[PDB]
């Protein structure tokens, strides 16, 4: 073999940036105790 | 036989999803009618039950088990009832 260094490949494994989810928005349109007119819920329906 | 069920079907179609109210009344009788009916009426009833099910949609779950039993009992190699049940 020749006494020569192997050419290093373009190591792209490094992450470009680290994101941080700073805050969260929980918009809850539960409308507890009322049923939406569009959907006629069944008597058992889904309560949980 | 023919006029009664044509009415009940037309009533359910005109109401919409508010017919669900009447389900507990209609279904047990309607199923017992399919059991004791004979000859041609059977096919017609199964046709109209199909309409009923298309309107009731998800609400038909409690009575579905009985319907299957009905189908299982009255499925025959008779070509006529086979096409009817496959549509249902």
């Amino acid at each position: 073999e020749k006494i020569e260094g192997s050419k290093s490949l373009a190591q792209s494994w490094r992450m470009k940036d680290r994101m941080k989810t700073v805050s969260v928005a929980l918009v809850l349109c539960l409308n507890v105790g009322v049923d939406p007119p569009d959907v006629v819920k069944t008597t058992p329906c889904a309560r949980l | 036989h023919t006029m009664v069920v044509q009415a009940i079907t037309f009533i359910f179609k005109s109401l919409g999803l508010k017919c669900v109210q009447f389900l507990p009344q209609v279904m047990p009788t309607f199923l017992n009618v399919i059991r004791v009916c004979d000859g041609a009426i059977r096919e017609f009833l199964f046709q109209q039950l199909g309409m009923l099910v298309s309107f009731v949609k998800s609400h038909i779950r409690p009575y579905m088990d009985e319907i299957v039993t009905l189908m299982r009992e009255f499925w025959v190699m008779n070509t006529s009832i086979q096409s009817t049940i496959i549509l249902l």
